[PDB]
């Protein structure tokens, strides 16, 4: 993505701050939560038929960190996003069948999370900043349809 | 669609809005103008300066509007028909920017209000957006 | 949200949908298969050969589940709740496949029934699958 | 794109029955119609108020003609889609603001227009043939912004 100097330099010391343990696991299950269907690729983890089930469910909290280093991964390569996530594209998009639309509505999930989180401190310049970040993570992970 | 617990959700979580609605309704409307600014194409004839008092009253009349919404869920496009025929008819808002605006107003919500912001309350409030935001989409009149 | 000019474009349609209702509703089910292939993982136990009694006993279903939502424009939502049920609550169906189905629906009846098929019922057939889908893929008991 | 050989033979052969001269335009028509905030781009056309309106309007007709010619200049270049249209998709993403999501809704229309104008000729597997042609070409005018 492009990134000025300074929207550079917040969307990196603010994602220093992003508690590792939590944040992808509430994102997971806010995307869950929100968007039922996507329960559908996330049935042999369990109970995800309630707010709290969601919420409640380990293996959502557990696959939901190994979104959140896809993105800091993501976050060092921004330069090569389309690289960085090649393969990881392929699993989603020839093995697991996901809409390329989930992923945008995933990276919005984060956003949202990081507000809940951060609160003054995500400024809308900051924001507006990881809206263009989480474009590119949805674009670099759909690039397998071509 | 929404359930009897959207319903719940969803003037439960207005009436802890004190008479702060109108605060997130400009913050929210900034969000967007600055995250997407595609967005400000609707407005070339406004203030925007960070401080607006253009935005400031415009947010006052948006919070007002879903106030009027959350007053008539049952019955929303009666209960928006004339801004329906301002967004629809005149201005013919492309329905992309009300899921812009939308999103922008569960990120301001979940700034100020993040023990009121949970899981449950943030899926009612989408698809109570969604609902508002077909609806003034629609022409239907 | 559906006109009240939407309202009678749509019965004229399907009174002239007729007892061909089934037929069009298999194709379609076929054109959405070799189209979208992803669509095929929704139905892992079906036959899927051009013959495929079990795409015409679907497709026979799938049209009359369509027909009665014709005979209750004015509250699907209790009308489809079962197939709400089986959609939303069973098999969580991504959204985007009804837009497949519903943009297949279409090229069909363009296909068979092209004097019946105008830009003005288009758009009324367009917006009437669009909530045919809102319905089955909502989530409200 | 990447059709077969019986695919390649299906599109060529169809497309060359199409009157270049009136299936751009009741796309265009169609689309403008079916999805009216889509009339937002095309004000100076004049009153787009209704589907008559929008189907005798001559600048409806006149740029469908360029539509399709957009369209069909795209299939003689299909593996190199993005060259072919990049001058299009830095005029319709930047200079227009015209979203994405816009680009898959005509192609889509495109296709059911196809349907009305050939009948039973428009089988399912020439259906799946234009399918993968209009993504194609859609995912090449978006690709502006990625
Ligand atoms: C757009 C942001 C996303 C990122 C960065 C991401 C990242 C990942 C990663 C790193 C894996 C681990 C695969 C491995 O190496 O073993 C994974 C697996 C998976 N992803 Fe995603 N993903 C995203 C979106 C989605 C969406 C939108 C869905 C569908 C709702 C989805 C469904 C899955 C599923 C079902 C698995 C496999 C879980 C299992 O092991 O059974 N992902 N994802
Ligand atoms: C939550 C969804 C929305 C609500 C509740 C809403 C509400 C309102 C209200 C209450 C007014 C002024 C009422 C009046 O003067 O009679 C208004 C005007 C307006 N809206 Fe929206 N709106 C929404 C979404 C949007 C979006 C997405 C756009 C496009 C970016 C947009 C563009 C405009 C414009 C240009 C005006 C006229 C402002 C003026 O000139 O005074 N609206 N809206
Ligand atoms: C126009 C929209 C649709 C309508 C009106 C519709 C209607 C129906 C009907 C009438 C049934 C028969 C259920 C029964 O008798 O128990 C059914 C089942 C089913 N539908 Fe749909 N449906 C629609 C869209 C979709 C889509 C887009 C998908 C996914 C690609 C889908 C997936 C299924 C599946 C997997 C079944 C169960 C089939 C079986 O095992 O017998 N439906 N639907
Ligand atoms: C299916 C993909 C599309 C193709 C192949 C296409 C093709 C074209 C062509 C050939 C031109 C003429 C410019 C030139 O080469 O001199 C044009 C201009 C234009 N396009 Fe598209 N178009 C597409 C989609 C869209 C959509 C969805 C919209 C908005 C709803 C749009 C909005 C416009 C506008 C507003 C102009 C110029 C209007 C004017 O003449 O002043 N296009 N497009």
């Amino acid at each position: 993505v492009h990134l000025s100097g300074e929207e550079k330099s917040a969307v990196t010391a603010l994602w220093g701050k992003v508690n590792v343990e939590e944040v992808g696991g509430e994102t997971l299950g806010r995307l869950l939560v929100v968007y039922p269907w996507t329960q559908r690729f996330f049935e042999s983890f369990g109970d995800l038929s309630t707010a709290s089930a969601v919420m409640g469910n380990p293996k959502v909290k557990a696959h939901g960190k190994k979104v959140l280093a896809a993105f800091s991964e993501g976050l060092s390569h921004l330069d090569n996003l389309k690289g960085t996530f090649a393969k990881l594209s392929e699993l989603h998009c020839d093995k697991l069948h996901v809409d390329p639309e989930n992923f945008r509505l995933l990276g919005n999930v984060l956003v949202i999370v990081l507000s809940h989180h951060f609160g003054k401190e995500f400024t809308p310049q900051v924001q507006a900043a990881y809206q263009k970040v989480v474009a590119g993570v949805a674009n670099a992970l759909a690039h397998k349809y071509h | 669609v929404l359930s009897p617990a959207d319903k719940t959700n969803i003037k439960t979580a207005w009436e802890k809005i004190g008479s702060h609605g109108g605060e997130y309704g400009a913050e929210a409307v900034e969000r967007m103008f600055l995250g997407f600014p595609t967005t400000k194409t609707y407005f070339p004839h406004f203030d925007f300066t960070h401080g607006s008092e253009q935005i400031k009253a415009h947010g006052k009349k948006v919070s007002e509007a879903l106030t009027k919404a959350v007053g008539h869920l049952d019955d929303l496009p009666g209960a928006l028909s004339a801004l329906s025929d301002l967004h629809a008819h005149k201005l013919r808002v492309d329905p992309v920017n009300f899921k812009l605006l939308s999103h922008c107003l569960l990120v301001t919500l979940a700034n100020h209000h993040p023990s009121e912001f949970t899981p449950a309350v943030h899926a009612s409030l989408d698809k109570f957006l969604a609902n508002v935001s077909t609806v003034l989409t629609s022409k239907y009149r």
